[PDB]
């Protein structure tokens, strides 16, 4: 109300605008990177997994259908995996999938079956040791474009916890790229079920040279370790966009908020001008 | 010369929030942002050191031409300076030209034009940055 | 004349054309054709070549698994380093994952968020007497 | 201007920047030792405004119609002096630079300038209705400004993508070759009656001009205008 | 005594911008906010209860030697208040000391600390 503070608040709201439009179009950079990097994945995975669809249709035993292809029965501990971003100002990404995990560990623990989360990146590695529960294994520092080696540290652990039966059951959340406006989460498997991807299409017999056991052994860590990579960078991409979304907001907001000082900070002048006519004025009489 | 100066400058101060955040840009935003810091620093000058009108246009030619990229961006002034110790001494007969026809109704004419880009490369041979 | 396609999790290594793939079995090599029986099976740490026209490149898989059928065959190698990119470290590829990435790829983008995020921390209470 | 007024004919009158008759009807009033008034003008500002500006009016005989430049101290529409003025203003033009490097004569921005008149009731319906579908989509393509820098046209969906390409093709049609502008171009004087303006611009968005490239609407009177001359 | 606590507290008056709402601050500034609050805490008052000189020594000499690190912020107040009270039943000497040679050049004389340290000590050792 001095004319001279509401200056100061313009011009911090103004720079406020111009860092945000600047966080916004390098966030639009990185997004349409993390997106030309998923369209490049995809080839790789798009392949396994009709390679999936044909191994789950040949192998029917239940007894050679081991490793990660038991549905073992009386479920009792479950492994979630939850991938964050890195950093703030994403919007209400990390709010959703936050709340998703939390949803998911309160209705697991109402079955009565244990539960342990591993965390990709450091909001949700925060989060879950402030709630109280300690992740067992973390992935921080996570590059913009990482390679499949970064997720190897928590993918072959889930995989041996499985395997020892320390885990039962594997499940990923993670914030799907619906759109470059909504970025909601999602919940997937990582137990094999029959590959959905195009059912049993393909109906050709396969040679396995190492063997039945030996190629699924083989073949399964390597799918469940693919489809946590495409997680995490669809991830990524989300990320981004929510994070251009968010700017763009924030920017606009910050726009308004100028606006409005201005319109305050043009009163406080008139009225500052009127006062000093009034009381020169005054003494003048 | 100027119309690309002034163009290049508002251009600049168009995108001037990213002068901490050139490098990791687009590579023709990055172009035009290097090429606003050069001008702004050529524009940089001393008390009581006026350039005459011919030496003004020589300096804004080779900028606004991409003859400044190669220099480093806090060493521009130092250019601007020798550049013009070399003219003054090297050739005054390129800047008698440049004064001569300062009024023609096209001043890029080749006499003028092809003396001043010998001059310049030659002053860029010589020099190192 | 079938269609190889080498895949890999972070990009397509090549879906071209060819004549004749040396494989690397786990029990043996084993070579494709253009019409080749189906077979599918793990690779091993080791040497994979393919004939073009009678060229051979050492792409030299150190890892994954192939699915054959009588229409295309895939290379799902998991970790494919071509023995024959001499541009490697001399310039670019391993030379650009040094300097191109891994140094402005995501460090410079780190600390240049960074720096942004804390200047905006610093105004948002700059500006705290609304 | 009256004697022309009462002779019956019709009368531009220009006046420069109003503002500058405030501000000496302002230092006037404080010399003669006025009180002054809410900004330090003067207290008889309406009054003042109301000797001035109420003459400017339609009677039976003839009309007067002004186009006044004004300046606005600081940038505050609500200071007395614009505001005092805007109580007396039918319309607004505002000029910009921005519709002046891309070489359009009348420089307009039809989302900021303004007029009462464009009501339909006496511009009539189909005047208003294409003045109001015209400021639709100028403002649906100033909002996709943001989508078209920050990502690229690849964004923009169906539809939209549409209403940019006609937005490119509205924003120059609007330039008209003055002829009083032959000196400045070379191209020949053309007055656009404002019901072919109206058929026109209508025809543009319900139908013909899509096909057209845009660049060829530079500088055409109505659009029968631009179809026979650049469609060959 | 107030020294420490002057300058201490400067510089929670600047670096609380990030305190506010950034929760991914470095291990310095985190160790400077958090020693401010402690500072800023301390000077709550309510009404109509002077400390005389004496005990505002004490308290501030105790906080400004990072023995009040362990109290949780909420119940720095109850603390301070116990330890008046302690101070008042317990051990009126060390207070007696205190006022007897605040005016010394050198306040924390071996005698000053000794019967201060070892009473804030037994209060500590009595209330939690």
């Amino acid at each position: 109300p001095s004319s001279r503070e509401i200056k100061r608040r313009i011009r911090s709201v103004k720079n406020v605008a111009q860092i945000t439009r600047a966080m916004e179009m390098v966030s639009a950079s990185k997004m349409r990177r993390a997106q030309r990097n998923v369209l490049a994945t995809r080839p790789y995975a798009d392949r396994m997994r009709e390679v999936m669809a044909n191994l789950t249709a040949r192998v029917v035993g239940a007894a050679r259908r081991g490793t990660l292809l038991e549905k073992r029965e009386t479920v009792k501990s479950v492994a979630l995996l939850v991938v964050t971003p890195d950093r703030g100002l994403c919007g209400s990404l990390v709010a959703n999938v936050l709340r998703r995990a939390g949803r998911f560990i309160t209705e697991q623990r109402a079955m009565g079956r244990t539960v342990d989360v591993y965390t990709f990146g450091r909001k949700g590695r925060d989060f879950f040791l402030r709630t109280g529960f300690a992740p067992a294994g973390e992935a921080t520092r996570l590059g913009d474009a990482p390679k499949l080696e970064a997720i190897l540290g928590v993918a072959i652990s889930a995989i041996n916890g499985f395997q020892s039966g320390k885990y039962d059951e594997l499940y990923i959340i993670y914030s799907e790229f619906i759109n470059t406006l909504v970025q909601r989460p999602a919940i997937k498997q990582l137990l094999p079920v029959e590959s959905p991807d195009i059912s049993t299409t393909t109906n050709v017999d396969y040679t396995y040279e190492p063997g039945e056991e030996e190629v699924l052994n083989s073949i399964l860590p390597r799918y469940v370790e693919t489809q946590i990579y495409q997680a995490v960078l669809e991830s990524i991409a989300s990320e981004h966009s929510a994070r251009m979304v968010a700017m763009r907001n924030a920017t606009n907001n910050a726009k308004d908020l100028v606006r409005d000082l201005t319109l305050s900070f043009n009163k406080a002048r008139q009225a500052a001008i009127t006062k000093e006519v009034s009381e020169i004025a005054s003494g003048a009489a | 010369v100027a119309g690309k100066l002034k163009g290049e400058l508002a251009q600049f101060r168009d995108l001037a929030a990213f002068a901490q955040f050139a490098s990791d840009l687009d590579a023709t935003t990055k172009a035009q942002i290097e090429r606003g810091q050069r001008l702004q620093e050529l524009l940089k000058q001393p008390q009581y050191q006026p350039l005459p009108v011919e030496d003004q246009v020589a300096v804004l030619y080779a900028a606004t031409n991409n003859y400044l990229d190669d220099v480093p961006v806090p060493l521009i002034t130092k250019w601007r300076d020798d550049f013009l110790a070399f003219l003054r001494t090297a050739h005054p007969e390129v800047r008698k030209l440049i004064y001569d026809n300062r009024l023609d109704r096209k001043f890029p004419t080749p006499e003028v034009k092809e003396a001043l880009e010998a001059a310049i490369k030659e002053f860029k041979a010589t020099s190192n940055y | 004349p079938i269609h190889l396609e080498i895949v890999t999790a972070e990009r397509v290594i090549l879906s071209d054309d060819v004549d004749m793939i040396s494989a690397p079995t786990k029990d043996g090599r084993v070579g494709i054709l253009p019409r080749h029986a189906p077979l599918m099976t793990i690779l091993e740490p080791g040497e994979l070549d393919i004939i073009k026209n009678g060229e051979r490149t050492p792409f030299a898989v150190s890892g994954g698994f192939m699915e054959v059928l009588p229409h295309r065959v895939t290379i799902l190698a998991d970790t494919v380093e071509r023995a024959d990119e001499i541009d490697e470290a001399r310039a670019e590829q391993a030379r650009a994952e040094a300097e191109a990435r891994r140094r402005e790829a995501q460090s410079e983008r780190d600390m240049a968020l960074a720096e942004a995020k804390l200047r905006k921390e610093m105004v948002r209470l700059r500006v705290a007497q609304l | 201007a009256e004697y022309f007024r009462d002779e019956g004919r019709d009368i531009l009158l220009f006046i420069d920047n109003i503002f500058r008759f405030v501000q000496a009807g302002s230092e006037v009033s404080s010399l003669l030792g006025r009180m002054p008034s809410q900004v330090g003008y003067q207290p008889t500002l309406g009054t003042e405004m109301g000797e001035l500006q109420e003459r400017i009016t339609s009677t039976k005989r003839g009309s007067i119609t002004s186009m006044q430049a004004v300046y606005v101290p600081a940038d505050d529409y609500t200071d007395p002096a614009p505001a005092t003025v805007f109580s007396h203003l039918d319309a607004t033009i505002s000029l910009e630079r921005s519709i002046a490097e891309r070489a359009i004569f009348p420089a307009v921005d039809p989302l900021a300038s303004t007029s009462r008149i464009l009501d339909p009731n006496i511009v009539g319906e189909e005047h208003y209705r294409v003045a109001q579908e015209v400021k639709r989509v100028l403002q649906r393509y100033k909002d996709l400004k943001d989508i078209i820098a920050i990502l690229g046209m690849e964004e923009l969906s169906d539809e939209d993508k549409l209403t940019v390409q006609r937005a490119r093709k509205i924003e120059l049609f609007f330039s008209q070759p003055f002829t009083v502008a032959q000196q400045f171009t070379g191209r020949p004087g053309k007055y656009v009656p404002v019901k072919k303006t109206v058929e026109s611009f209508a025809r543009l968005l319900n139908g013909e001009g899509d096909h057209i490239p845009e660049s060829f609407f530079y500088m055409q009177g109505d659009f029968d205008d631009v179809l026979a001359a650049y469609e060959a």
